[PDB]
RNA sequence: CCGUCGCUAGUACCGAUUGAAUGGCUUAGUGAGGCCUCAGGAUUUGCUUAGAGAAGGGGGCAACUCCAUCUCAGAGCGAAGAAUCUGGUCAAACUUGGUCAUUUAGAGGAACUAAAAGUCGUAACAAGGUUUCCGUAGGUGAACCUGCGGAAGGAUCAUUA
RNA sequence: CGGCACCUUACGAGAAAUCAAAGUCUUUGGGUUCUGGGGGGAGUAUGGUCGCAAGGCUGAAACUUAAAGGAAUUGACGGAA
RNA sequence: CAGCCGCGGUAAUUCCAGCUCCAGUAGCGUAUAUUAAAGUUGUUGCAGUUAAAAAGCUCGUAGUUGAACUUUGGGUCUGGUUGUCCGGUCGGUUUUUCAACCGGAUCUUUCCUUCUGGCUAACCUGUACUCCUUGUGGGUGCAGGCGAACCAGGACUUUUACUUUGAAAAAAUUAGAGUGUUCAAAGCAGGCGAAAGCUCGAAUAUAUUAGCAUGGAAUAAUGGAAUAGGACGUUUGGUUCUA
RNA sequence: UAUCUGGUUGAUCCUGCCAGUAGUCAUAUGCUUGUCUCAAAGAUUAAGCCAUGCAUGUCUAAGUAUAAGCAAUUUAUACAGUGAAACUGCGAAUGGCUCAUUAAAUCAGUUAUCGUUUAUUUGAUAGUUCCUUUACUACAUGGAUAUCUGUGGUAAUUCUAGAGCUAAUACAUGCUUAAAAUCUCGACCCUUUGGAAGAGAUGUAUUUAUUAGAUAAAAAAUCAAUGUCUUCGGACUCCUUGAUGAUUCAUAAUAACUUUUCGAAUCGCAUGGCCUUGUGCUGGCGAUGGUUCAUUCAAAUUUCUGCCCUAUCAACUUUCGAUGGUAGGAUAGUGGCCUACCAUGGUUUCAACGGGUAACGGGGAAUAAGGGUUCGAUUCCGGAGAGGGAGCCUGAGAAACGGCU
């Protein structure tokens, strides 16, 4: 209506915040950034509801101002900066380096990553075009645009970005039997190998993907992110490791593991 | 005010679509420019996304282009010779896109005199060699030559001057040109 | 329907930005540009061989096929360069647990590549809005004959 | 137990008033206001070397060992630029008509319903005292009668040769 | 083989008279068209439409009312036997 | 008073008061709607001889429906999945004697879409024949060559409906797991230490209309060779090519 | 958490309704009412009318500050501490409210923009402004306007006329910084194998042209143009090219135009490195701007399928765009969106069109065996509207109403 909408109501807020239904009218609208509103995570939600390093919004703001937070090398001061999938949040006091990675259920898991790994960022490939002055450039689904990529870096590949410099360390070619991580819908957060690629002219390229448990599932190509070669992922994944157990199994795990 | 709504326009069938909402700005369409030829005038208009959009008004001159040679020049227009949408634009003489026009041609001639240097209508020793190397490439399609001789080249203007501001067009050649000529003849 | 005259408006029509070089001397003269539409649809030879222009042709023009690909029988061929497809289908109603026989028509642009008659089954690709209602463009007349050659019975 | 004619209430129906009201469309005529547009030029100024009085008006009588010099008559060349304004265009609204919907006064009419005790009949129910119906015409004070044809829900599943 | 037609049991039915279909239906579904939803107001009002008309087809509501019906049972009664 | 049935006409259990007494209880009545009950709107699931209901009759376009017939049967292995046979075991686990059940490959006069090529994995192999219990236990190994082990491009698909699993159907709601808001209605919390730090969570399922995806080929339609202008191909000519 | 009872009757079994019974984040109301948690609440009639007050403004180490303010004292002989006011910026298009319209419209899911704009966002990034090349704007270009202070009008209004100064990331002008390569021009010699001294032009946007942006396999004969190396029989060899299902795509060149956009005369800290010992040439951390390409926030459209009652609406649309075409115009762009010219289409018993809705759509709500039926003004998502209808400014975004006409 009449131009860009500026608020986000707390029910309309995306579920993988894991916000309270109650406790205020609104939720933080993640501002214009390198990630899509619903597939993002603002710095309020991270430092208040997940980590609980700030008891409230004001506290979070204060922390931001203090400038111990750094989402992907640069500093940030905006409460509602959309830090999305693969973004590396480093709090310099604590030295609690994090990478924003999904849990098997779907929500963003707080992955307490080491200092040596929290340095690069793995990122997908959205486009490969040439800009002005005839220079080829790659675009990432995770924000950045990098000039001059190795000619054999094509669409839907993944790219290890040095992050500090904002360059290209290395890449993985998207292909059959190469470790992949899922970022869309019912399979969001799982991890698998890649078996097929149903081509389909226009209407969404599907991908048959099996996990470590030999459990198959299918997703669209845009909802899949190439994380390594089977056995060696390029990033440390959280406990569970994109398996996603059955409900019964989960229950069993819960009520077997009673260690007071 | 002047809108581009498909809200109005009854329907594919015919039912009178009721006035759902008051029409919006994003649906708007401005008043027509219909540029004549009589002193150079331009007015911009701040469009959507800002973005100025020069409206030609009474536009004299524009770079009309050859095909065969691959060139265009700082060339004046004379008159609206034949517009294939509507003949009201020939009485009023309102220059527009794909209207056929007559081109001052002097500039073109001058350019030719540099380019090939053989003259249309009817020094220095190493440049002679260059000249020899060039020329006898394009013989030109008679009508064009005649136009040149006259001082009035037949073109079709192909820049939309109500949008662009510039009045840049195209020297007519071949089949299309012939057709245009025929049409003109029919008219007169 | 209609066709034949080629260059026959108040204006005169070419494939835009595409050039019939008078200096150069080819046999074709008219440099016929053409599009390969894809999605597993062949460019009909009538389009590449012939003469007609059409902005609204998907093989010899600037209209690009994308989005949905419908099919359907043709009801009306009466208007110029466009067809009225009639896309029959069934609508479910759970209170009874049965179906209706429902209608919807589709006015679609036809490139003179194809000969389209009444009662011909026609595959049609979505594209740019061509007109008021015409948002669709014919790519394959499936019933090429439909017992046209084999009409007479006597041996 | 059925009608007519009475009395008392209420519902709607029709209905002259050249009825009244609201809105929706709408003919013709007008047409506010902006937008573009044709001009129009209050004012504001830059650059021209355009002559000063200036007390080193550029580092010592002098085109100042003349300085964005003292600065207005210049005038030329611009740039921006109001009211005002020529045609469009969008078009509110108004004026007077026309029209559809919904409301709503409305003298009178002609109905129907209710109610416990009105009046003249006894139509139907018993072969209800001319058997009932139905269709249809015609009549009558009201049921109703009576033609014609039909039906039995008939007052007969019956007359043999 | 075909249309204008009795008796018993009904296990099939049906409220019952009765029904060899009015059966194969709460053990609910062979294929179709049409019609009805308490009685009255009313086959009216209105508009349509059809007619030379009489009338036809089409077709309300307001309002009113606890019954209106059906089938049979026993009675009572009948200018029925 | 009484929704309705009805009570009232000098013996009211129904009106108006006391006591008793019932029901519900910090609630209970009344009014209108509406859902249930209503199989009194009926697809499931009603009626039409007489209770309301079969057009007086036939014709008839739409619609709705519509007889049966084309691949059935047998073998040969091979994956599971729970009951069995003991717990072979430290109340749980791994096979066999067995089972039904659901697949898969095939072979049966049988093609599952077919090729132009990439990778031919494999040995149908046999080139030297042997590391070696007396052996067809076992593999360094490469000219002919089994292609399904995958692609990456043609060629052209009879087309549906139906059903399969899948991907998408915002959160709140609904269903629903976990959890001592003191209980619950809720809520997304919490939980455990040295009580110096550590730590579980914030699930899952639905929504079937339409589109997308894939398997299935019964059912129902559709389609094809009867002027065969048909199919193939060692055709043999050609004709138009295109390049 | 599948349930039925009273009522025609003299009694009987049905048709059948009435009546009861139960529920309602369904309203009202009548009595009553101690506590804990929870809490809707001028929708229904009048999208009727409104006194008063409030509901959008806002400055940081970092835009401008000689308030003749505060406060003051141990950076100002151009400035430096705080800062009213005002100009610049940005914001006011969100939010909140309400449900009047609106019935294939909105809306739901589903596609698409190869059909477009997109302040903000984070990623990116511009030696070519010069125009003959022996004496020319740079260590900083210009004049305004507001605060103020002063001269006022008015019955009044968030009213602002005149003078005096006075700024800016105001708003205007405007400097540096080439080599190469490629394309148009050019003093002759020496009879061919022909071959060059040297002069001009070439950023980015803008416009139409025009070229490249290739690509299903191997091997020739020779006819016209006739090139390189000739080891003078002749050889010719290594000859470029992204993405998509798909383009006239990305994009790069040739050609011009252009009332030549842009190309940092910008603010806070810090005050380094070489001496050709000038105050020389040099170099850090940041702010804001500014170009198209990304992205993000979005934006218009747009594909498919789906709405409540009505035949006491069967034809409607098409003079006044209906359907399609061609061309233009317009638009950010598609498009009968509008104009011209032509064709006669387009929809419809698979209910078009019309009428009604005490209809905003959906999520959902109530009821609750299964199937259903009714409700959805209302906490979320969309859409509309700001008394009605119209028009427009500013702006990335409004046809805004706590903007204007
Ligand atoms: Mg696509
Ligand atoms: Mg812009
Ligand atoms: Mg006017
Ligand atoms: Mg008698
Ligand atoms: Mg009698
Ligand atoms: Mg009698
Ligand atoms: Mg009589
Ligand atoms: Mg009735
Ligand atoms: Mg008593
Ligand atoms: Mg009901
Ligand atoms: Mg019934
Ligand atoms: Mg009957
Ligand atoms: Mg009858
Ligand atoms: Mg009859
Ligand atoms: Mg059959
Ligand atoms: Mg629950
Ligand atoms: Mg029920
Ligand atoms: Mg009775
Ligand atoms: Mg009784
Ligand atoms: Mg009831
Ligand atoms: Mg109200
Ligand atoms: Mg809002
Ligand atoms: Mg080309
Ligand atoms: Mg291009
Ligand atoms: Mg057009
Ligand atoms: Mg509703
Ligand atoms: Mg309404
Ligand atoms: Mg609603
Ligand atoms: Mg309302
Ligand atoms: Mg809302
Ligand atoms: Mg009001
Ligand atoms: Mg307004
Ligand atoms: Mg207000
Ligand atoms: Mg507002």
């Amino acid at each position: 209506a009449r131009g860009p909408k500026k608020h986000l109501k707390r029910l309309a807020a995306p579920h993988h915040w894991m916000l309270d239904k109650l406790s205020g009218c609104y939720a933080p609208r993640p501002s214009a950034g390198p990630h899509k509103l619903r597939e993002s995570l603002p710095l309020i939600v991270f430092l208040r509801n997940r980590l609980k390093y700030a008891l409230n919004g004001r506290e979070v703001k204060a922390i931001l101002m203090q400038r111990h937070v750094k989402v992907d090398g640069k500093v940030r001061t905006d409460t509602t900066f959309p830090a999305g999938f693969m973004d590396v949040i480093t709090l310099e006091a604590t030295n609690e380096n994090f990478r924003l990675v999904y849990d098997v259920k779907g929500r963003f898991a707080v992955h307490r990553i080491t200092d040596e790994e929290a340095s690069y960022k793995l990122a997908k490939v959205k486009k490969v075009q040439l800009g002005k002055k005839g220079i080829p450039y790659v675009v990432t689904h995770d924000g950045r645009t990098i000039r001059y990529p190795d000619p054999n870096i094509k669409v839907n590949d993944t790219v290890k970005v040095d992050l500090a410099t904002g360059t290209i360390t290395d890449f993985i070619k998207f292909d059959t039997g190469k470790l992949v991580y899922v970022t869309g819908g019912r399979n969001l957060g799982r991890v698998g190998t890649i078996v097929h690629r149903e081509r389909h002219e226009g209407g969404f390229d599907l991908v048959h993907i099996k996990d470590s448990l030999e459990n198959t599932f299918v997703t669209r190509l845009n909802n899949v992110f190439v994380i390594g070669e089977p056995g060696r992922p390029w990033i440390s994944l959280p406990k569970g490791k994109g398996i996603k157990l059955t409900i019964s199994e989960e229950r069993d795990r819960r009520r077997a593991q009673h260690g007071l | 005010g002047i809108s581009r709504d498909s809200r109005h326009k009854r329907a594919a069938t015919g039912a009178k679509r009721a006035q759902f909402r008051k029409k919006r700005k994003f649906e708007l369409g401005r008043q027509a420019a219909n540029t004549k030829i009589g002193t150079k005038r331009i007015h911009p208009v701040r469009t959507r996304g800002g973005n100025q959009k020069f409206r030609a008004l009474r536009i004299e001159t524009g770079n009309f282009s050859w095909a065969s040679e691959g060139v265009a020049r700082k060339t004046r227009i004379t008159g609206v010779v034949y517009h294939p949408s509507n003949n009201e634009l020939v009485r009023t003489n309102t220059l527009t896109k794909a209207a056929i026009v007559q081109i001052d041609a002097t500039p073109f001639r001058q350019w030719y005199e540099s380019h090939y240097g053989q003259s249309l209508g009817k020094t220095s020793k190493n440049t002679e060699r260059k000249w020899a190397a060039r020329a006898a490439e394009a013989k030109i399609e008679h009508a064009v030559d005649s136009q040149f001789g006259a001082g009035r080249l037949y073109a079709a203007i192909s820049s939309r001057p109500g949008q662009s501001g510039r009045c840049d067009g195209y020297i007519l050649e071949g089949e299309e040109l012939a057709f245009y000529l025929r049409r003109l003849t029919a008219k007169k | 329907s209609t066709e034949l005259t080629v260059q026959s408006e108040r204006a005169f029509q070419k494939q835009p930005h595409i050039f019939t070089n008078p200096k150069a001397k080819a046999n074709r003269k008219t440099k016929r540009w053409y599009k390969n539409v894809g999605l597993g649809f062949k460019t009909p030879k009538t389009a590449i061989e012939g003469s007609y222009i059409d902005k609204k042709c998907p093989f010899t023009g600037l209209v690009s096929i994308r989005g949905k690909i419908l099919t359907g029988t043709v009801v009306s061929t009466r208007m110029h360069r466009t067809i009225v497809i009639r896309r029959d289908y069934l609508h479910y109603v759970p209170k009874y647990n049965r179906y209706e026989k429902r209608h919807k028509n589709v006015p679609a642009h036809v490139s003179p590549a194809f000969r389209v008659q009444v009662g011909d089954i026609v595959t049609v690709g979505q594209c740019r809005p061509i007109s008021k209602t015409v948002r669709f463009n014919v790519l394959k007349v499936a019933s090429a004959t439909g017992k046209a050659n084999k009409q007479f019975a006597k041996f």
